[PDB]
Formats: structure tokens, sequence, C-alpha cells
RNA sequence: UAUGCCAGCUGGUGGAUUGCUCGGCUCAGGCGCUGAUGAAGGACGUGCCAAGCUGCGAUAAGCCAUGGGGAGCC
RNA sequence: GUGGAAGUCUGUUAGAGUUGGUGUCCUACAAUACCCUCUCGUGAUCUAUGUGUAGGGGUGAAAGGCCCAUCGAGUCCGGCA
RNA sequence: GUCGGGUGAGAACCCCGACGGCCUAAUGGAUAAGGGUUCCUCAGCACUGCUGAUCAGCUGAGGGUUAGCCGGUCCUAAGUC
RNA sequence: AGGGAAACGUGAUUCAACCUGGGGCCCAUGAAAAGACGAGCAUAGUGUCCGUACCGAGAACCGACACAGGUGUCCAUGGCGGCGAAAGCCAAGGCCUGUCGGGAGCAACCAACGUUAGGGAAUUCGGCAAGUUAGUCCCGUACCUUCGGAAGAAGGGAUGCC
RNA sequence: UGUCCCAACGUUGGGCCCGGUGAACUGUACAUUCCAGUGCGGAGUCUGGAGACACCCAGGGGGAAGCGAAGACCCUAUGGA
């Protein structure tokens, strides 16, 4: 018996990777026989015909990494491979920072906290980067 | 790169076919001109003396 | 009918990356032997070659306990792992 | 490739011609087709 | 002058057509266009011709795929040649 | 007396030889243009079964007429 | 601080190239191959397809290099015995 | 690759299952050129296949490519006639 | 509608495709034409002709071969990893046809290659071949210089897991 | 730092034996040679001696001025480019 163009209708049938269809090996005789596709769908609702299960990669070991490292372990100098600039980009950093910035002060003026004058003189201070960050930047606004 | 057979490799080109006029595999295709008959290039058919023995 | 302790030392004499192989025909040399049959009419239980090639045909065990039967018209064993 | 019309009953013409001279015919003359051509072996024109 | 059928391509598939979706399958000329075939093919058998599919064969020759209308049955028109 | 040398015998391999000639080569006499009324050439078709060659052209190894020929032919 | 220039750097990204091993091969896998090493990799960059230039003529960042395994004058047939 | 098993006159390499592996810009998927029937089915082993073969891109015979809305077709490019 | 054995979800982040903007460069200025829009709606009829199989490659292409060579495009967003379209490992998908096997602890010799005490270039035309170093962070960095560079100069320290 | 002193052990693929497949190079003849001599002055074959029972396996290549190529060097030709 030779039942390799079984084995090519059966993984359109069953829609799956020819390599993961079964072919139950007391069944060659009968699956020999086959010779449609309604041949084929018959002796699949005989679960004579089969397809195995595909796998994934399990993310388990993903996840832990992923607590440990988002809890700020695991990144020491040992651990790192890419410079500086590569694990963060530095120009997309400074646009975290400055919009944070200016949101800030946006906020103080509708708010009333500032005058259009302060709030002027602060941004252009913020654009010219005198504040590290928000918090800095509501430090120096205390005087 | 070798001349030989490493530059045998981008030879996918189609240029002499068959003619329609004279029936060989000499209609360049490019051209629009048969090397055997003449077709595209001459009414007149295609042909020398030096195709054969001078005295024949 | 017995279980026999199959040694598979000499399977080092063949290139690492094939013991596996080596192994599988040392288990039929042995039993035909030790059970007076051919080579020919020894069959392996898919146990015992699942059993040599567990670690992958290059890490086969040293040794593998074998259960085989001896019978019938011409001669044979049946083996199994235990 | 894009085949012609023309092209195509060429090429339709020359799997023809690579049939085997019929039984019938061997027998009819008391006994080779030496036009055979494999795909792979040989070339066709154009 | 040349005929616009040829003859009836009978194989398996064409009698599935025939069978199954009221089709039947010629020969034709292959400077025959889809209306010539529809044409000649009502003339000739004297049905309802709904639908043609033609196809330059490797054999060089034309072949066409003709639908018959509801009222019509591929089946009978064939079984009398 | 293995491996083996020389000559022969039986069988083979090979296709020489001799015989044979449906092909060539050369000489001689006769004759001599075809095509837009689409030639020559080519392509693709055409047979009950048809691959090659020949013939033929959708009327496709052929259709018609007259003469010859003759009981066979495809 | 921002910005992100460059015949700019690192880079077997893709892709291009071809220094050493004078290794393997050398009746080859191959009439120019295999492996490791090595150079370039935003530019005078690499590449597909189409297209132009023809033989004392082309084309040449020039080596007499290249113009279909053919080049200090291609190939084919003829002159030609 | 191995152990069982299927078919067969014949099975290390044709097919089934299990176990064990190989490929991750490819050894996967879709295609251009180019090939031209190599596609599918049935029947086969004189030929081809770096061994064998019940297998096959091999041998023989049949069958198979369906479009208003995918391409061509149309436009114009370098340029060609 | 369909599909699924079944459930036949809701939110989020990063976001290829796709859409739409701002800036910069040129001794370089980055096609054309057909066509479409401009220019409504109903109903009906028509929409012919050619291509369509398959391979697309360590066996379907070119290389005399089932040739380790050559041969364009798209999939560049599958998981872990990490700077990464890198390595290594693994899915999906494919394969066991880079197609001859069986046997000998399997000697000499050869191809690739691992490890070699003490010495450490004595080898050699020559350090050829091989080896050493290496990722990232901190410190620190000479001569010279066209002020750009030299520079990762050199040198020193750190590096895991919980 | 196995380049060297100075080599060793090991790993994988061969090599060796077995089944199957199955070429090529090369061949005036003879041929078990060795030491000397001789000879157109570079001899398995001539001369004198010596040695020499036949066949077969594996080896590293001393000889056959080994195989491969009508010498590129040099000269000559009332040769070529
Ligand atoms: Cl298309
Ligand atoms: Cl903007
Ligand atoms: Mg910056
Ligand atoms: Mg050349
Ligand atoms: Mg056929
Ligand atoms: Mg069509
Ligand atoms: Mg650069
Ligand atoms: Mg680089
Ligand atoms: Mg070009
Ligand atoms: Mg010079
Ligand atoms: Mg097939
Ligand atoms: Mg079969
Ligand atoms: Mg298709
Ligand atoms: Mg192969
Ligand atoms: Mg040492
Ligand atoms: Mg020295
Ligand atoms: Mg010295
Ligand atoms: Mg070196
Ligand atoms: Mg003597
Ligand atoms: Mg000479
Ligand atoms: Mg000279
Ligand atoms: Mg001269
Ligand atoms: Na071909
Ligand atoms: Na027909
Ligand atoms: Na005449
Ligand atoms: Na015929
Ligand atoms: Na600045
Ligand atoms: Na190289
Ligand atoms: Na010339
Ligand atoms: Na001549
Ligand atoms: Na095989
Ligand atoms: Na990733
Ligand atoms: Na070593
Ligand atoms: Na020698």
């Amino acid at each position: 018996t030779d039942l390799s163009a079984q084995k090519r209708l059966a993984a359109d049938v069953l829609d799956v990777g020819k390599n993961r269809v079964w072919f139950n090996p007391e069944r060659q005789g009968d699956i020999a026989d086959a010779i449609t596709r309604e041949d084929v769908r018959e002796l699949v609702d005989e679960g004579a015909i089969q397809a195995k299960d595909k796998k994934g990669n399990s993310r388990g070991r993903a996840r832990e990494r992923q607590k440990k490292r988002a809890k700020g372990h695991q990144k020491g100098a040992g651990s790192r491979k890419g410079k500086a600039g590569a694990r963060q980009n530095s120009k997309e950093d400074w646009e975290s920072r400055i919009r944070a910035q200016r949101t800030k002060l946006r906020e103080l003026r509708d708010e009333g906290t500032l005058s259009s004058s302060q709030y002027r003189d602060l941004y252009d201070k913020a654009g010219g980067g005198e504040f590290d960050s928000v918090a800095d930047l509501e430090r120096y606004i205390d005087a | 790169t070798g001349a030989g057979t490493p530059s045998q490799g981008k030879k996918n080109t189609t240029t002499h076919t068959k003619c329609r006029r004279c029936g060989e595999k000499s209609y360049h295709t490019k051209k629009k001109v048969c090397s055997s008959c003449g077709f595209g290039k001459s009414a007149k058919r295609r042909d020398y003396e030096w195709q054969s023995k001078a005295g024949e | 009918e017995r279980v026999v302790t199959i040694p598979l030392r000499d399977a080092r004499a063949e290139p690492n990356h094939k013991r596996a192989d080596k192994a599988m025909i040392l288990i039929r040399e042995h039993l035909a032997k030790h059970f007076s049959v051919d080579e020919d009419a020894v069959r392996l239980d898919p146990s015992i070659n699942e059993a040599a090639w567990a670690r992958g045909r290059a890490n086969t065990p040293s040794k593998i306990r074998v259960r085989a039967a001896r019978f019938e018209e011409e001669g044979e064993a049946i083996v199994e792992a235990e | 490739g894009k085949k012609s019309k023309a092209t195509k009953k060429r090429l339709a013409k020359l799997d023809n011609q690579n049939s085997r001279v019929p039984a019938w015919v061997m027998l009819k003359t008391d006994e080779r087709n030496h036009k055979r051509r494999h795909w792979r072996r040989n070339d066709t024109d154009e | 002058s040349w005929d616009v059928i040829k003859h009836p391509h009978v194989t398996e598939k064409a009698m599935n057509d025939m069978d199954f979706q009221n089709k039947l399958q010629f020969a034709v000329d292959d400077r025959a266009s889809k209306g010539e075939v529809a044409d000649a093919v009502e003339e000739q058998y004297d049905v309802t011709v709904e639908q043609v599919n033609t196809q330059n064969t490797m054999d060089g020759e034309k072949k066409a795929v003709v639908r018959l209308s509801e009222d019509d049955d591929a089946q009978e028109v064939a079984s009398r040649i």
C-alpha cells in the first residue's frame, strides 16, 4: 500500500500540514481504497484519519523573567549587551520628558497658578533644557 | 566571477525565435529580424555565394 | 522466557553520533546468541528501541534490562523493555 | 513565461509528435520514433 | 468554410458537469467566439444556452463549457448522440 | 602443480571478406521560366485506429469531366 | 541642551567584493568549485528588466581590460586544396 | 536514521505508526524569467535514477488549465521600425 | 451571510500596512502619455479576443548531467534571546533525496579538528598557520594634528542569582 | 601561543574487509633485478659478474632521464602579428 496521495488530500481536507496528518496503522487497507476527497472526509468522520496538535512555545519561563525585570532585576552590567543609547533612545527620551514638562506648565496656566508671562518664562527655559524632570520643574517653581 | 560556468546562469533571455516567414528559430525577437532568411530586413530572401564553395 | 541484562559498552567502538543504531544491533546479537536463535528471528518490541533512543542517537545507556521469550516452528525470540 | 495562442499550438503539436509508433503499425509493416523529445534532455525551438 | 462545433468532449469531468451542472462540453473551432459557440449550439440541439466558457487546450483545439437553462436538460441532450 | 606462456579445437565477441544493388558520380540528347488570378518557401491541419514520410487542404492520402485501363482496390 | 550632517565609523542585516591560507579540489561537485580568513555595506553604492554603441570598430576610473569558456584586433562561412 | 508493520515474486532506502533528527530570509509560503506537460490517474520496470526499488521528474495510455472586475489588451519611457 | 466540535471575549501597550504633516540638501532639480475627476439617478442589455496545468531549483531554469556553480521579486512583525532582519534554541510549514550500504576499538597514512607539561618565535624569507583580546558600564587616556581627529589610544575597576 | 624544542593522546570523515555499481590515464616488444663496464658521452634488455622458487595483500613514492604538453628560454626561416 502507498498512502502518499491520501496524505496530500487529507492535509487539505483537514486544512493542516501534511506532517500533522495521522493515519490509523490498522486501517491502511481502507485508507488505501480512499480515492476521493469525499472518501477521505468519511474516514475522517470515522476517526481513521486525524490531525495531530500543533505546539506552541511555552512562555512560562518568559513571564517569570518579565516579572523580575519589570520589578527592576536581572539588568545589571553583566546582563546588558547593547550600548546605553541602544537600550534607551536619547531623542525619544527627550521627547517624553519635554512633553511631560510642557503639559505640566500647560495645566498650571489654565488652572491659574501661572500667569501667561511666568508660564512663557518657564516654557522657554524647559525647551532650553533647564529642568531634568517634572518634579525638578515643580521644585524650581516654588522658588 | 568566472566567465565560464558561473556566467551561464543569467541566460534566461529570449532572443531568437521561430520565424513567421521561413520556419527557422532565427527570428530575433529583440531586433525583429531573422538572421536566417532576412525577414524584417529584406523583402528579398537572405542568401550569399559564400554559403557554398566558390565553384559550386 | 527470562530477564537479561545487555551490556552496551561495545557501542562505544562505533562513532558517537551513531551509537543508537549500533546499540540496537548489539541487543539483537545478544539475544540471538543467548537464546540460540538466528538474528533474523529476534523481534524487538518498539519499547526497546525507544529506550535506546531515549537521549538521542549519541547518548545510549551502558546497559538495558530486557525480557525475552523463545519458541515457535522456526525458532525465535520476542523481546521487550522491563 | 507567457505563451501566445500560436506558441501554444506549436507546443501542443510537439507534444503530439512525441507519441510512440502505434503497435498496429509494427504488425502492418512487419517491423522506432526518431523524433522522441524529452522535456529535460532536449530543447524545443523559439 | 469551417464549422463551429467539432464534436462533444466526453470525459469523466465532462460527465460531472453534465450531470451536476447542466453543462455540455464541446471541441470547437479555435476561431470561434463564445457567442458563435452559443448560437451554433442552440441551432444544433434546439436548446437555450445560458453561458459559455472557453479554453484553448494543449491539444491544439478549443474547448467550450456550455451551460444550458434550467428549462433544458444536458443529460438528455447528450443521450441522443 | 597453482598463477601462467605458445599454438590449436568448440562456442562467443566483432563486422572484415566475397557475392549482391532500390544510391551515387559523370557524359549525352531533349526541354525551359513562375508570381498581386497572391508564386516559390514555410506553418498548422487532414486517416477508423496514424508517430514518421508522401499526398492533400475545413470538399484536406482527396471531389468532377473526358480519354486510357481493368477485376480488383482502400 | 537641542539638532542629526557625513563618497564617516562598527556591523557575515540584505547585498556587493575577493586579501591570506599559496588549505581542500586539481581524470573536480565545478573548463575558475568548497571552507576558514578578509574588504565594502547612504553611495563615484548594489541590483532586475527594457534599451543604445559592432570588429581596425565598440566599450575601457587604462589592466591591452572587456565585446557569449573566443581578444596586441570576436565569431561564422567563404577566398582555400 | 531506528524498531515494529503494510504491499509485493523480490524491500536498508515505496507506504503506515512510533521513537530520533535536519531546515528558520530558508530546506517554509507566493511568484518573474526560462522550461513545456515535467501537473493528475491507471498500468509498468527493457531505458534513466551515483546501490536497490514494488518508487519516480523514467516507459505507455488516458485525463487536466473555465475570468466584464487577475494579467494581457490601452498609454506613453530610453529607444525601435 | 459564512465559518467553527465548542466558546463564538472585553480592555490595553508597542504599533508593519495604509493615511497625513514639519524640517533639511542640490555647481545633482528628481518622466511622459492614456485615463479619471470636474459632471445626477432608475430600469435593461452588452462586456468578445489571448494567458491560466506544473516546477521556479543541492532533480522541472542556464551551466553537455537529477552539476556543492549561476539565477530577479514579495513574505523584514512567529516565540525566547539581545542593540539587532546577529548567534544559539524552538514553533508553523517542509524534509530524512545536499540519496549506496554492511563490518573491524576501526592499524599505517590523509582530511577537518580538540587538548597538550616546562620553555615561549628558539620555527620561518616573513609569526605563514594558530593563538591572544572581546559584549556593556564607570574611571582614565600620550606623541602628533589640516583642531575634524588621534581615541575604543594606553591603562584600571565592575558585571550572576535572590 | 604546538611555528619550534619534540612529539603524544583523542574526535569526526576516509583509508582496510564485505554486497552492489563501475570508469579513466597509459601500453613497440620483452621484462625477477643488482653492481660495474660499455655504448651518440645519463642502459631492466649490450658485456662481465653477482643475486634471483611462483603468486598475492598493504605502504611510502628511489628508478623506468615515469605520465601529462610537436620547448615558453636560445637560434634558424629571404615565417606571422
Ligand atoms: Cl498572469
Ligand atoms: Cl511636526
Ligand atoms: Mg542626539
Ligand atoms: Mg570571454
Ligand atoms: Mg500525454
Ligand atoms: Mg479565458
Ligand atoms: Mg562608509
Ligand atoms: Mg562595515
Ligand atoms: Mg542593462
Ligand atoms: Mg602592458
Ligand atoms: Mg508526479
Ligand atoms: Mg504507482
Ligand atoms: Mg496555478
Ligand atoms: Mg540530487
Ligand atoms: Mg605547552
Ligand atoms: Mg629566528
Ligand atoms: Mg633557523
Ligand atoms: Mg595570520
Ligand atoms: Mg647479465
Ligand atoms: Mg618543438
Ligand atoms: Mg623570446
Ligand atoms: Mg612583421
Ligand atoms: Na528543456
Ligand atoms: Na478533437
Ligand atoms: Na525543361
Ligand atoms: Na502517420
Ligand atoms: Na550644538
Ligand atoms: Na576568497
Ligand atoms: Na577585427
Ligand atoms: Na577558407
Ligand atoms: Na536511497
Ligand atoms: Na524578538
Ligand atoms: Na595541535
Ligand atoms: Na617511484
